[PDB]
């Protein structure tokens, strides 16, 4: 009935539908464990959010790299920030794990007793930090808006475009690692190389990615 | 069941503990894709050197066939498009979208007509049958209405297929050994029948 | 009942009961009624300023040329002191705000003058206040805040038109109405900047640098200068 | 009833209901209704475009036949009054008069009979009695019987469509017009044939407009 990756085959009996991008992909069988799924599901979450932040910082600092404004390339952007401003570099690092450390350990004990980060031991905020649903979070903080309290079939479509647009920027940050990785320029460079001579630049041109 | 001569010397449609990929329904239905592309590679191997012989391609074109860039070694062509690696990532995601479709619908009979593929569903309907599926597209006119029809439709098109083979066989042979393409030993066979043979480029 | 699309079907959220209700919501930010109370109060404060903008920066242009809107707060002089003026504007801005801040979370609970006990403000709904701040009514409410509102999303797209229109080409909205009537065909937002994919042309930034005041040294960029046409 | 081909047996959606119904469907694309009715409506604006650019071309190569119409997009290649005229502004009046009535007849597709009335001035109306077929001011003259004349409309249409392209494919090929190249092949049929003329290109290669340059395409690569 629901499309499956691969069409012909049926889907596992582990990947049901319920879930948002549940397509039936897992041939290594990776989550048939239900607690593993869960687990998958919200690791799946948090790299398609991160890699949507990161391929947004991406195309923003590269068009206005091309765009003549001064900005760096991403793969030389945090030396050029570092040392054009007077910040050390492992003090900053050390202040990224305190906070990260807080707020993804925060997420670490929600996902092992569920509503238990809402009792009121941070600061003084209870059900702000009782989530939703496995990886959806929404109170007063992390839905201001609050899109997931009304129109129920609407927030659904949001789940299946907020996974659709995450698994599109993971592999759209691994385009850029491995366009970096190859080419040695910045990724929109290469987006108007191939806009100037498709049929000329490209992998089967950069003599890496196919070597014969 | 399409071209039963009877001709198995080595036994290999015995229904009698058979699996894998030595079946009757790999078999035949294998026998008749190799008969479509033979088909297929027998008329492109022939046709640019009988169109430049008839003057209706130019020059530039009307290449020896393992000229063509498929034999980098033998020689390649500059004036496609792109570069034959660029044309080859292509021909590796169209083909592997139409094989792979076609492979889904022999292991899963018919499930090529549900999951949405652009409208194109009713096309990929298929029979009950692999090798021969039909419909709008795979027969556009409708040959074979008559059921003896069909028969003998599919049993020239195995003799025809398996001719074909043996042609592109042929070329193959040609092509490595006299190192010419197939309309020019054609030329030097019916000038001299005797004394251009396969006999003689030994 | 008009709509933003005539023919169209509004969400089944939005159903006529507010001013300027028009069906128009394809996001969805209106679903829940918490989140619509707060985004009807800042709708009308956004719309309140702008349009109190849009009417400062065409009487400025037209009672006091050569002075440029946007720098304006550059070139003005007063023995007022900068820090001075943003004290005052700090501390009576903070007590008016966080007044309309409390109406809003405590529903009718600051109608009552501090100073003067006598002076009551009567009932009525969040973000329309009346009293003393409405003196004067012509006609009725019921198409008077639907004007409020159309005139205010009107000149919320007028500031941000003189907005755009200033940093691209210079100069205040009447001299550019001037330009566009002095050349229609060729000084529009199309005539001035093309992406191809061969090729893509921005406009020139006419705001300069970084602002040299008074040692301050205010970095004045661009809005999205990278995304322009 | 005639179909596209002997022998052929029509599709079971395919029952002529719509006008000009060959039953001619191999890929089955019309199998869904709402997908059907998305196709007639695409098929009724490419033929009428296509009629419109088809008579274009004509009309403009018989009365100026110095035009030559794939060149006559540029600045230079413009009438009397604004001959040296800003493309942008041009395209400025296109896209928002052209947004205008496509958002008004991409409503009548999403809700039928919802468009009709002039939103300025109330006390007008055009009545549409199918998709497609607007009619009132649409058709002034009015001689809607219909369903005859909307089987020579999309014939006519069809027609079109494929002497557009062809227009097009030609004018590319030996650099001619539709006229010229007629007259060439009535000057000789044996040379100036389609054996000869493809394989190149007459496509300029990035023509330079007044300030940016626009890629440039040829259906086949023929350089
Ligand atoms: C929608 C109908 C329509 C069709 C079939 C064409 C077709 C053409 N235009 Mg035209 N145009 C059309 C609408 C318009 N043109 C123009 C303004 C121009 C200019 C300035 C130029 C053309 C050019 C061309 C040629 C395409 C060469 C090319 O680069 O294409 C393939 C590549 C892309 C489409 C990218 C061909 C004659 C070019 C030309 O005449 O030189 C060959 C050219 O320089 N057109 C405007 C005003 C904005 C149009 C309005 O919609
Ligand atoms: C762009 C695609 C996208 C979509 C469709 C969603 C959708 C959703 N998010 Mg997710 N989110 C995203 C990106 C997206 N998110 C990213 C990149 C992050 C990391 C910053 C998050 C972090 C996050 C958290 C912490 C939470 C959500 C939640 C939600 C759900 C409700 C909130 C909402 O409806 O906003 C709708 C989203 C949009 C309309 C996208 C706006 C597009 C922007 C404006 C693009 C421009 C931004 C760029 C920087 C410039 C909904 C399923 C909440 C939830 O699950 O509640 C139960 C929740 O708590 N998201
Ligand atoms: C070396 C030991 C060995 C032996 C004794 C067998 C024996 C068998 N195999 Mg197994 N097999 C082997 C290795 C072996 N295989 C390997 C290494 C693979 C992985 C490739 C397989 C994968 C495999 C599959 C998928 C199948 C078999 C099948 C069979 C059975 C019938 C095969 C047959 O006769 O068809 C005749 C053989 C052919 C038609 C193919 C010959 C041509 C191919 C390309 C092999 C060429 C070999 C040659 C040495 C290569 C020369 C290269 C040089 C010119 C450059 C028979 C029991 C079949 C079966 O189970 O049916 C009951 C079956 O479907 N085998
Ligand atoms: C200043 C911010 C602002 C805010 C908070 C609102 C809030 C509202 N609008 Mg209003 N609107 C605005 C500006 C705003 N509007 C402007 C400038 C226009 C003219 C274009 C309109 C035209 C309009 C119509 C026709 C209707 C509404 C309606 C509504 C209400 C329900 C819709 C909703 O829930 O979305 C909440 C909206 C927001 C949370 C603001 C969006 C914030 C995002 C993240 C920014 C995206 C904007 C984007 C950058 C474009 C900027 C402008 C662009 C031209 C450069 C809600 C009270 C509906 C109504 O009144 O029913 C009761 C209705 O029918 N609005
Ligand atoms: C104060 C120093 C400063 C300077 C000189 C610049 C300069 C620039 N910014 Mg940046 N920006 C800054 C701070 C600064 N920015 C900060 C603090 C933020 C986070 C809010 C941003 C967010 C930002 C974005 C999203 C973008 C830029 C872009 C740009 C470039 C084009 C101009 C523009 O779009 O306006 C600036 C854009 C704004 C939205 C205005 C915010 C800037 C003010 C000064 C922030 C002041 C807040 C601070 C706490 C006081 C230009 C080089 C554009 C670019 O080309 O990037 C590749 C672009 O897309 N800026
Ligand atoms: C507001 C500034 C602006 C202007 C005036 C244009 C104007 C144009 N664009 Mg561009 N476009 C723009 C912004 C702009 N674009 C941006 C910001 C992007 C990146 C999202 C694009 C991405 C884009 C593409 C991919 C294409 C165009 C094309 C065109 C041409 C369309 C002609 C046409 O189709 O008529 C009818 C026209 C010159 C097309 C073109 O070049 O064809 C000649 C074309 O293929 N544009
Ligand atoms: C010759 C091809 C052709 C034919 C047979 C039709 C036929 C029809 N059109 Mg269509 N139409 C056409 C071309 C054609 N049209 C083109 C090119 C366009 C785009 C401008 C349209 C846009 C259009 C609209 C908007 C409407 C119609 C409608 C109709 C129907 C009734 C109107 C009528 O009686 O005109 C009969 C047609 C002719 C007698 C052909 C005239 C030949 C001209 C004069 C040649 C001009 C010379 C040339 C410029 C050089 C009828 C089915 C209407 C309808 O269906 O209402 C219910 C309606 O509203 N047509
Ligand atoms: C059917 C298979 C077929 C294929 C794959 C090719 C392929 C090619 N042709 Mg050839 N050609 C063919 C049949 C074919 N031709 C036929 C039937 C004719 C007579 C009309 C020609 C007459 C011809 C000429 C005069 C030229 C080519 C040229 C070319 C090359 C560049 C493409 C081009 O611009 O030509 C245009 C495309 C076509 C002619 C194919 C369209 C018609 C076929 C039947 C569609 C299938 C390319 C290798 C060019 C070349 O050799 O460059 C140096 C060139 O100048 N072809
Ligand atoms: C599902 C499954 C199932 C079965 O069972 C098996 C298998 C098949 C194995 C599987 C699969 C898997 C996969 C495919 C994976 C992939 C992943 C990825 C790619 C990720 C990324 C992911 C990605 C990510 C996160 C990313 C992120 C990013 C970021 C942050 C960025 C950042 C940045 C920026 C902004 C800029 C600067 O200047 C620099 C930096 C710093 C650099
Ligand atoms: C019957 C029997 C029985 C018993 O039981 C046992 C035994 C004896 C074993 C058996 C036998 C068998 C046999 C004989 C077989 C053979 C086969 C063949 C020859 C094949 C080929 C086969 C072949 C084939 C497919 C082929 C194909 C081809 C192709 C596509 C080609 C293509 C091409 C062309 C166009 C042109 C250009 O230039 C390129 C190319 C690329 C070159």
């Amino acid at each position: 009935v629901r499309p499956v990756w691969f069409p012909g085959n049926p889907p596992p009996a582990h990947l049901d539908g319920s879930l948002a991008g549940d397509y039936g992909f897992d041939p290594l069988f990776l989550g048939q464990e239900p607690q593993t799924l869960k687990w998958y599901v919200q690791a799946e979450l948090v790299h398609g959010r991160f890699a949507m932040l990161g391929a947004a910082g991406i195309i923003l600092t590269s068009i206005g790299a091309k765009v003549g404004l001064g900005f760096p390339e991403w793969y030389d952007a945090g030396k050029v920030v570092v040392e054009k401003n007077n910040i050390d570099f492992p003090t900053l690092m050390v202040i990224q794990f305190y906070l990260m450390g807080w707020a993804e350990t925060k997420r670490w004990y929600d996902f092992k007793n569920p509503g238990s980060q809402a009792d009121g031991s941070f600061l003084g905020f209870t059900e702000e930090f009782k989530g939703l649903e496995n990886g959806y979070p929404g109170g007063r903080f992390f839905d201001p808006m609050g899109l997931s309290r009304g129109d129920a079939a609407k927030y659904q479509e949001y789940k299946q475009k907020e996974v659709k647009n995450g698994r599109l920027a993971m592999i759209a940050c691994l385009g850029f690692a491995a366009q970096y990785a190859a080419t040695g320029k910045g990724p929109l460079d290469n987006l108007a190389d191939h806009l100037a001579d498709p049929n000329h630049v490209n992998f089967a041109t950069n003599g890496v990615s196919i070597p014969i | 069941l399409p071209g039963d001569f009877g001709f198995d010397p080595l036994g290999l449609l015995d229904p009698v503990n058979s699996g894998g990929f030595i079946e009757p329904k790999w078999l035949q239905y294998s026998e008749v894709i190799h008969a479509r592309w033979a088909m297929l590679g027998a008329a492109g191997c022939i046709a640019p050197e009988v169109l430049g012989a008839a003057g209706l391609i130019p020059d530039a074109t009307n290449i020896k066939w393992f000229e063509s860039g498929v034999i980098p070694p033998a020689g390649s062509y500059n004036g496609y498009w792109a570069d034959p690696y660029t044309i080859f990532f292509v021909e590796i995601v169209a083909m592997q979208f139409a094989e792979l479709r076609r492979l889904q619908d022999f292991r899963y009979p018919g499930s090529m007509g549900q999951q949405y593929f652009l409208g194109l569903e009713a096309i990929f309907k298929g029979s009950g049958d692999a090798a021969y599926p039909g419909g709008p597209f795979f027969n556009l006119f409708n040959l074979g209405k008559t059921e003896a029809a069909m028969k003998e439709l599919k049993l020239k098109e195995i003799k025809n297929g398996r001719l074909a083979m043996l042609a592109m066989l042929g070329y193959g042979a040609q092509a490595v050994m006299t190192g010419k393409g197939p309309f020019q030993n054609l030329v030097e066979h019916l000038a001299d029948p005797v004394n251009n043979n396969i006999l003689t480029n030994f | 009942r008009p709509l933003w699309l005539p023919g169209s079907t509004p969400p089944a959220h939005l159903k006529g009961d507010l001013p300027g209700d028009f069906g128009f919501d394809p996001l969805g930010l209106g679903a829940n009624a918490e989140s619509l109370k707060w985004f009807k109060e800042s709708e009308l404060v956004h719309s309140r300023w702008a349009m109190a903008a849009v009417a400062g920066i065409l009487v400025q242009e037209i009672v006091r040329p050569d002075v440029f809107w946007y720098n304006a707060g550059k070139e003005v002089e007063s023995p007022l002191g900068p820090l001075g003026l943003l004290a005052v504007e700090f501390f009576l801005m903070h007590w008016v705000e966080v007044r309309r801040w409390q109406d809003l979370r405590k529903p009718g609970s600051v109608d009552q003058d501090p100073i003067f006990s006598q002076y009551k403000l009567p009932p009525h709904e969040v973000g329309y206040p009346g009293g003393v701040f409405a003196p004067f009514i012509p006609g009725d409410l019921a198409e008077l805040k639907v004007k409020e509102i159309k005139n205010g999303r009107l000149a919320m797209l007028a500031f941000v038109g003189f907005v755009m229109a200033a940093q691209v080409t210079g100069k205040g909205p009447i001299a550019a109405l001037q330009e566009h009537l002095a050349d229609p065909w060729g000084t529009t937002i199309f005539s001035k900047a093309a992406v191809v994919p061969g090729q893509a042309v921005a406009p020139p930034c006419k705001i300069p640098a970084s602002v040299s005041y008074k040692g301050i040294e205010i970095p004045t960029p661009c809005f999205l200068q990278g995304l322009w046409p | 009833r005639k179909l596209w081909a002997p022998g052929v047996v029509a599709p079971e959606y395919l029952k002529g209901d719509l006008a000009g119904d060959y039953g001619w469907d191999p890929l089955g694309l019309g199998a869904d209704p709402t997908a059907l009715k998305w196709y007639r409506q695409s098929e009724l604006q490419h033929a009428r475009w296509a009629m419109l650019g088809v008579a274009g071309v004509l009309v403009q190569e018989i009365v100026k036949p110095d035009v030559y119409f794939y060149e006559a997009g540029l600045p230079q290649n413009l009438p009397e009054p604004f001959t040296n005229i800003n493309m942008g502004g041009l395209l400025a009046w296109e896209f928002i008069l052209m947004h205008w009535v496509e958002v008004r007849r991409w409503q009548d597709y999403k809700n039928f009979g919802s468009v009709n009335e002039d939103p300025i001035f109330k006390g007008n109306k055009v009545p549409n009695p199918e998709m497609g077929y607007p009619g009132g001011i649409f058709d002034p003259f009015g001689f809607s019987n219909l369903k005859e004349l909307q089987t020579k409309e999309i014939k006519n249409g069809r027609l079109a469509m494929i002497a557009y392209m062809a227009f097009i494919l030609q004018a590319q090929a030996t650099g001619k017009g539709p006229l010229a190249a007629l007259s060439a092949h009535l000057s000789n049929p044996f040379g100036n044939n389609i054996l000869k003329n493809i394989g190149t290109c007459t496509v300029p290669h990035s023509v330079d407009v007044q300030g940016l340059t626009i890629p440039l395409t040829c259906l086949w690569p023929g350089s």
